[PDB]
């Protein structure tokens, strides 16, 4: 199912990272538009600033606002989900 | 567990602790770039001016000629005229004997030897077979043997420039003389035996016996003093030389007939008799040879001796030195009495591997015929 | 043994260029059957 | 480009093994073929001596 | 090939020649298959330690092989060609005589030799029993030298002493059937 | 979807079937290759 | 060689990118650590933030803030570069 | 059939870190002391 | 956690270099050996030829 690899965020936070994650798999299959869809979800959700990455062969390095990071696999692909 | 609870979360405070800089790395540290980057770095990196990085660079090369993926990929872009050049420095030692080993590992693959006689790394092997160093010389044997593996390597050995292998045997001969290095002398008369069985050796026979001389060379390390694969190479080398009718005259000229049926016994390691009961059924063809293998005092009771089913190769190498032996007119009545009868018929009777059965039906027909009429082969 | 029993015989010449790229094409097309891949790719290929 | 290795990998093993397979079958195919022809004849020979 | 991440401080130093000893044991490991990697690199690391240190466990297996509880056999082995196994065999001091007999017949040069090294390693004193002597012979038997079926074992015993009795070196050396061996 | 050298398949049964291939052209050592070689696929898939 | 799929950024600065991600590539072997040298090497520099993503199969859903932002190709990896 | 053992990596992970713990000067008796230690 | 990183590279990298090494040196030995298997029927025969 859902593996959390790294998190740093409340686990209400997480659970609906985790959430609109899935729900997102099940519209889109073109991965960009999963970035697409997390990015608004996550930005009317909460303080507006976010970033998403999707995909199945990646590597970051990324300076997060404290107590907003995720890193976690949905099936076979990872998503990286952050706040600047 | 509050001492575990708060271990972790000192851990994952640790964790997120944005570090400083990727500070610069020292300019003697190699490393592999993401994917094909690696291979056009290292061949540059093997060329470049500080020493240090050119040995850890072998080191790496050597680390990445092992897949043959990444051998064709370092080859096709040009390692093989680096790791020689580098080979042929002489001011230190261990980056030639790094150097060596690393062309032992380039050799494996057929591409690897091709490129290595291309880029006229053979004479560059040849040459380093007489660095004054130790090790270098045995991963030097070691790697021109791995590359002899093939033909084409064998007939380029054959034909570069004037004489190689009889150097070869000339070294040979003067390490055993002078001390008891016994590893280096058994790699290069190994390896010399594997340039006999060059397809067309006509050649390679041609140079040896003719200028070198090998037979009194060979029968004088024949002797049951040197070290027992010592004895070993050399008698599968006089095995091969043997094909040719003048080195069949002039073994038995020499004698070394009586020397190959003293290793004949069931109490010896199966390889070393193997290789001396091929040198004798090779030699039993000219009318000396039989002649000096029933004049030996024991030879004929131990060729019987070692007739058994299992170790396949020595029971039919000494099926094919009777068949030859037992053309004599006298050595059919000693075959004979020695039981070489019910061996022979045992042998034939309850083995299976077709060649052995028909070296047995032959041997068994060649040893109860006294009229030119030939019996029809047994079965 | 020299000449009497070994016959010279060597690879047709063209014939490496046509194994190579027969390779390329069943490695990057990846049939289920490969001689059903290999009959059509060499009947397409002489005409 | 990046299939290319794989391929000359791949054909260098097939071209090198397929050639020694065949050059040592043929060898041995000639050496057993002459042993025949001199059992033949002296099979011949053997008739003769009969007949007489 | 150097082995360094972007953020690993200096207090981690990588000996030099732990790549190659990694290296070594990694592929001994996927080459042996073994059933308790525990123990197998204890055994490992102790053989190659004694080896650099100053050939006993590739006889031992060798030895192992050929006979067809044996970690205390090995551990023996490597803490001690005749003088060596005559030590092991003071050292257990009683599955046990068969690999000695055995490691004896292997590094024996002829058939006169081996029963030579046998009253040696036997028995002290110069002397041992007639039975004895005759089931160490019998071990070599089928599948190690011919000419040791089971009709010359009869007939070695009985031209050799009573089973009780002792047989020396000259005693068997001029016995019925056992100068042909010879 | 392929994006590493690595994910290419090599088939279990490719290598043997293409050296009884070359086995074939170097025992014939003919000069018409291609039609050669597709007669003898066809023949090999017919059969099979 | 560069094959810049995107770019909003000046003609210096994404040279500088593209040697920096050149040198990267030459001296590190995983992922993380390129992007890690790129992140670090343009917060020495350019401006105090950067965020890096290395792979092969990706595509974000970023909000960088303009006139800092590249996806580019570079021997067979794609790099995507952005400050927020 | 030529895999790696189905438990090695962890086994060499431990490993590895208590020789980069310790620092010895002797990897060989090194380890023999350690897989001995542990496997009683 | 100051050591996590260099041990997990390094252990993935001794055992995938091992595993490679094995399998090559298992391919070279082995085919080694089948040349000497030929090597030795090429010569018997040869010597039964001779004979005849």
């Amino acid at each position: 199912k859902a593996v959390i690899k790294n998190a740093d965020m409340s686990e209400e936070m997480q659970a609906d990272a985790v959430d609109c994650a899935t729900q997102a798999l099940e519209k889109y299959n073109i991965e960009k538009d999963i970035a697409a869809y997390i990015k608004k979800e996550f930005d009317r959700k909460h303080n507006p600033t976010w970033h998403c990455i999707v995909g199945r062969n990646f590597g970051s390095y990324v300076t997060h606002e404290t107590k907003h990071f995720i890193y976690f696999y949905l099936g076979q692909v990872a998503i990286l989900l952050f706040k600047s | 567990d509050s001492q575990a609870r708060i271990q972790a979360n000192l851990r994952h405070i640790q964790a997120f602790e944005a570090k400083p800089n990727p500070k610069a790395l020292p300019e003697t540290a190699v490393t592999r770039g993401f994917e094909k980057v690696a291979f056009p770095k290292l061949v540059r990196e093997l060329t470049c001016d500080n020493a240090v990085v050119r040995k850890k660079s072998l080191l790496a090369a050597r680390e990445l000629l092992s897949s043959p993926v990444n051998h064709v990929q370092c080859v096709a872009a040009g390692a093989t005229p680096a790791i020689v050049a580098l080979l042929q420095d002489q001011t230190d030692d261990e980056t030639r004997y790094y150097a060596a080993g690393t062309l032992k590992l380039l050799a494996a693959k057929e591409v690897g030897a091709r490129d290595l006689a291309q880029h006229s790394g053979l004479d560059a092997l040849a040459a380093a077979l007489e660095d004054p160093s130790e090790g270098v010389r045995d991963e030097a044997y070691g790697a021109l043997i791995e590359a002899a593996r093939f033909d084409s390597t064998r007939r380029a050995l054959e034909a570069c420039g004037s004489g190689a292998v009889l150097p070869r045997l000339m070294e040979l001969a003067l390490l055993e003389a002078q001390g008891g290095a016994a590893g280096r002398a058994q790699q290069g008369l190994v390896l010399l035996f594997t340039c006999t069985q060059a397809r067309h050796n006509a050649g390679i026979l041609s140079q040896l016996v003719d200028v070198a001389q090998a037979i009194p060379h060979l029968a004088g390390l024949l002797k049951p003093e040197l070290p027992m694969p010592v004895r070993h190479a050399a008698a599968e080398l006089l095995g091969a030389l043997a094909t040719r009718e003048d080195a069949k005259i002039q073994a038995v000229q020499v004698g070394a007939v009586p020397l190959l049926l003293l290793a004949a016994s069931p109490s010896v390691p199966v390889p070393f008799a193997t290789s001396a009961v091929a040198a004798l059924g090779a030699i039993t063809i000219r009318r000396e040879g039989k002649y000096a293998a029933l004049e030996s005092p024991g030879g004929l009771a131990g060729l019987v001796s070692v007739l058994d089913p299992c170790h396949e190769q020595l029971c039919i190498n000494a099926m094919t030195a009777v068949s030859n032996v037992a053309e004599a007119p006298e050595a059919r009545a000693i075959l004979v009495a020695s039981g070489a009868g019910p061996k022979l018929q045992h042998i034939f009777e309850t083995a299976t591997v077709e060649v052995v059965k028909r070296a047995a039906a032959q041997a068994i027909r060649q040893c109860r015929f006294k009229h030119l009429p030939y019996e029809v082969l047994p079965g | 043994m020299s000449s009497t029993y070994q016959k010279p015989i060597t690879i047709p010449g063209d014939f490496p260029a046509i194994l190579k790229a027969f390779t390329r094409e069943i490695l990057r097309a990846q049939p289920s059957n490969i001689y059903e891949f290999g009959a059509r790719y060499f009947s397409g290929l002489q005409g | 480009f990046e299939v290319e290795p794989i391929l000359e990998v791949l054909v260098g093993k097939v071209l090198e093994q397929g050639l020694m397979e065949v050059l040592e079958e043929e060898e041995l195919a000639a050496m057993r073929a002459h042993q025949e022809h001199f059992e033949q004849i002296r099979n011949a020979e053997l008739v003769a001596t009969q007949r007489m | 090939m150097d082995v360094e991440p972007i953020f690993c401080a200096e207090q981690i130093v990588i000996p030099h020649n732990l790549a190659d000893i990694l290296k070594a044991y990694t592929k001994e490991v996927i080459r042996r298959q073994p059933t308790d990697l525990i123990a197998f690199s204890a055994k490992y690391f102790t053989n190659l330690a004694n080896v650099a240190s100053g050939a006993p466990a590739k006889e031992q297996l060798r030895q192992v092989y050929t006979r067809g509880t044996l970690t205390e056999s090995q551990v023996t082995g490597l803490c001690q060609a005749d003088a060596v196994v005559a030590k092991v065999m003071e050292v257990g001091a009683f599955d046990l005589s068969k690999f000695v007999f055995l490691c004896l017949a292997m590094s024996c040069e002829d058939f006169n030799r081996v029963c030579m090294g046998v009253f040696d390693v036997f028995s002290d004193n110069g002397s041992l029993p007639a039975q004895d002597l005759l089931t160490l012979i019998a071990h070599l038997g089928p599948d190690m030298d011919p000419e040791v079926t089971p009709a010359f074992l009869d007939a070695v015993a009985a031209e050799l002493p009573a089973g009780g009795g002792a047989v020396t070196y000259m005693e068997l050396c001029e016995a019925p059937s056992l100068k042909p061996k010879l």
